[PDB]
């Protein structure tokens, strides 16, 4: 299932709540497999995507459409940039334009389940939690859900 | 298939035409890499696969350099189509200014041998460095960002001590947010760093520099 | 191991030849200034000599 | 210093530098005077007291 | 600094600092020796032997290994000993006098054991 | 000599005047900052509840 | 010769003079920054106190 | 030499050996300063600088970038050219007339520019 | 339960047993030892294997403090005192008292 309803809320990888909230309206439904835009669908990437991280902004930006690799070592802090990224997102959705806001997903593969804990009240910190859905697939699901997850 | 897996996922973040509604999904895969080994399969894929890498290292980190991006290899293919004016204008000297200053590290206590030039590249590298550091759970505006960027590449940071340099910026951006909105206001509103507003930041910096308690006591004006 | 110790061994060495490459530029600056000193002595010498 | 014993004469052997020091001190031979410090950048006071 | 506190964190982000410059370090030491190193990079050098000793503590399990007796340090005493240790206050003591002790009593005692004070 | 004692005494009457000033300035921007943290401690005190 | 003697004196002064009020000019200069700068600094940290405590009573 | 030719081959190793050798003295001029070095690493220095701006040329592709249309030098003009380059015939000119030019003519035509 | 980790280099420089002492271990400890062999030889182990870090650290050490230079001497002492020919075993109060 697929909506804004899943904004704010902790699910699995068959969008079934997790948070314990009751249940998620879904505005439709959506295949996991429908093929990725054409060649000629898209445009060029030319809207910056502020991470509020100077390192990233001014030496590797990320645009609009974008795949930035986030890669290290543990305890580098990747998590920590990317959570930057979803809490910088703040004040465009505050904003209200769409053509500004931006959604945010944080889809969680094999994290404890404390450590999800942990990400999910660090947003909610930051009032990202309005704008960012997180989709949980913790270490003791099924590799099925580990591999669904994304 | 597990090149297929991953590629076939994160092809599906995608800037649309404005034909399909113009919207975008923008995608930050996270790759764990063990004892930095960026040639091992998966990571080799996701590399290939995605557009930049920011590459995060264990020696960085405990450095002091956080977040720890490794700035010599990260690398971002879409550049600065995905930064505004100003952003692209204040930020154009950072790599050359800092992959000079990695050269030059090795001669860090022999700067009586530097010439000129080169000392100016080491001490710059040093406060730019200094400036790349940010605290967790504390993004920045794009206003703010293009701010202290500038002050980093305009020589502003010369005179204070590398040690200061990040309250400093810090203060500076409380000093300009609580009674110089104006120039934060210009930048976020037209993208770019007008002339006025460049030359009234200066004059901001300079007060501010004369207001400026560095941590030993020494002066940071002019 | 084998990969683990030849790649301590890699950053060992090139540690080393960072400081040793620093440490010859700088001995380049320092014979600069050691014939200049030459020069500077050369004429007090040749004074007294006479 | 095998000449000087060729012409049958005793080296007193004085060191500039810490290198010749040790080398000596391996060797065992004394080294009745030694200034130390100023290899790289000597200056005329030390060639005074030398001489 | 949320939780541990500003000085905790400090202290601890300044030690580990100091160990990497060290851990950096050594193999020049290994090759060219230590006298080749910047007068600031000696400091830390000494700095950073004396913190990697003074990490080492005999543990109450250890006696069986050594026949010291254990030691147990409080948390304020080892982050105001290991900030005397970053700012230089104990660069002169020998860096024997660091190994395997409790807190700053037992430094100083082992010190005076050494001929320092 | 006179004027050196004149240029003295006038500078040490324009440091006392700046310094007022910024003191005053600095006491203002000390109450704009305690003010300004208050508020956003009710703020999140707020959104807590 | 009292006279000359006189004269060498107030050159030197007035010399003195021309630094010293700008000694004691730049010594209250860094007073009042010093000053101002620490009340900053409490002023920040009292708000920091003011916010803790009121995360701590709103929690409970 | 068997597939290019002598003076080609001649003419592209000595443009090698001036290149490398101004690397080499790339990292003493950075650190050190232009003026730590000699005479002849000075005019070894000036000849290397203005033959690789030579080997810039405009392209093509740039005309979109830069209105300035682009160039094609035939072979035997190019190694004529690196020959004179090579010999100092042309160091007296400054660097800038060897940016994103064709063959000799351009070269001199945009000299009289200078 | 622990590991006597001998290594040819250290054969080869004439330390017999080549015993690598710093990653060599017994897990029962002075259990194992009589009252004696556990006084006189309380911490050696940690001795050597400090001895052995300085001594790699101090290899091209133009100079070192007094403490420095005593704990190299007694390590190079003690390691001395370790070497034993084969087939020559020590009563237990023998090698009390060598390590005393
Ligand atoms: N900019 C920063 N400044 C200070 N500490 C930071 C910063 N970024 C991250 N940290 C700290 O570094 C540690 C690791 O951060 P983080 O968990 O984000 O990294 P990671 O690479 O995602 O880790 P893991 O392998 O556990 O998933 C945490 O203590 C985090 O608080
Ligand atoms: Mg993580």
């Amino acid at each position: 299932p697929v909506g804004d309803a899943f904004l704010g809320r902790v699910v699995n990888p068959l969008g079934q709540p997790i948070d314990g909230q009751g249940d998620i309206a879904a505005e439709t439904r959506r295949a996991l497999e429908l093929q990725a835009p054409s060649v000629v669908q898209r445009q060029s990437v030319s809207e910056p995507l502020q991470t509020g991280i100077k390192a990233i902004d001014a030496m590797t930006p990320i645009g609009r459409g974008q795949r930035q690799l986030i890669i290290g070592d543990r305890k580098t802090g990747k998590t920590a940039v990317c959570v930057d990224t979803i809490l910088n997102q703040r004040e465009a959705w505050l904003t209200g334009d769409p053509k500004q806001q931006v959604r945010c997903v944080y889809v969680a593969i094999g994290q404890k389940g404390t450590t999800i804990a942990s990400v999910k009240r660090a947003l909610e910190e930051g009032g990202a939690m309005e704008y960012t859905t997180i989709v949980a697939a913790p270490a003791s699901d099924a590799a099925g859900f580990k591999w669904l997850a994304p | 298939d597990v090149f297929y897996l991953h590629s076939r996922l994160l092809e599906r973040c995608a800037k649309l035409s404005d034909e399909l509604g113009g919207g975008s999904m923008t995608g930050l895969p996270i790759i764990e890499t063990k004892a930095n080994d960026i040639s091992a399969f998966i990571p080799t894929n996701v590399i290939s696969i995605t557009d930049g890498q920011c590459f995060l290292e264990s020696d960085l980190f405990n450095q002091g350099v956080r977040p720890a991006i490794n700035v010599g290899v990260s690398v971002s293919r879409v550049g600065g189509a995905a930064q505004i004016k100003a952003m692209k204008e204040v930020a154009g000297s950072l790599r050359l200014d800092l992959s000079q200053y990695r050269e030059l590290e090795a001669f860090a206590a022999f700067a009586s041998d530097l010439d000129a030039a080169s000392k100016a590249q080491l001490d710059r590298g040093a406060r730019l460095v200094e400036l790349l550091k940010q605290p967790q759970y504390s993004p920045l505006a794009v206003e703010e960002q293009v701010v202290a960027i500038f002050l980093g590449t305009q020589g502003h940071l010369d005179s204070v001590p590398v040690e200061d340099v990040q309250r400093f910026e810090s203060e500076l951006l409380e000093h300009v947010k609580a009674s110089h909105s104006d120039i934060f206001d210009g930048i976020r509103e037209t993208k770019k760093l007008s002339e006025e507003a460049e030359e009234k930041l200066v004059s901001v910096i300079n007060e501010f520099k004369k207001g400026f308690q560095a941590s030993d006591g020494s002066s940071v004006v002019v | 191991a084998t990969l683990r110790e030849l790649r301590g061994r890699i950053r060992s060495a090139g540690s080393i030849k960072k400081i040793t490459k620093a440490q010859e530029l700088i001995a380049t600056s320092r014979i600069a200034k050691a014939q200049a000193r030459v020069e500077a002595a050369r004429p007090y010498a040749a004074e007294i000599t006479n | 210093f095998s000449l000087l014993r060729d012409e049958g004469k005793d080296p007193v052997l004085y060191v500039v530098g810490r290198k010749a020091l040790g080398y000596f001190s391996f060797r065992q031979r004394t080294v009745v005077e030694s200034w130390t410090g100023f290899s790289e950048r000597p200056t005329y006071e030390n060639a005074r007291e030398i001489a | 600094p949320a939780i541990v506190g500003d000085e905790h964190y400090r202290v601890a982000q300044e030690v580990i600092r100091i160990l990497q410059r060290y851990k950096d370090l050594q193999d020049i030491i290994a090759i060219l020796g230590i006298d080749e190193l910047s007068e600031e990079d000696k400091q830390l050098v000494n700095r950073a032997r004396r913190i990697e000793r003074f990490l080492s503590q005999n543990m109450m399990a250890a006696e069986q290994f050594t026949g010291q007796p254990g030691s147990t340090v409080p948390l304020k005493e080892t982050i105001e000993a290991f900030d005397k240790l970053t700012k230089g206050e104990f660069d002169h003591l020998p860096e024997q006098a660091f190994f395997l002790i409790g807190g700053l009593d037992d430094l100083a005692k082992k010190a005076e054991s050494l001929g320092a004070k | 000599l006179a004027d050196a004692d004149a240029m003295h005494a006038k500078a040490l009457a324009d440091a006392k005047a700046e310094s007022e000033k910024v003191t005053e300035e600095a006491k203002q921007d000390s109450e704009r900052i305690a003010a300004q943290l208050s508020e956003q401690a009710g703020s999140e005190a707020e959104r807590i509840k | 010769e009292a006279m000359l003697a006189k004269t060498a004196a107030d050159n030197r002064k007035s010399a003195e003079q021309v630094a010293a009020a700008q000694a004691d000019y730049e010594k209250e200069m860094a007073e009042a920054r010093a000053q101002a700068s620490a009340l900053r600094d409490e002023a920040r940290a009292a708000g920091r106190s003011v916010v803790d405590e009121k995360r701590a009573q709103a929690s409970g």
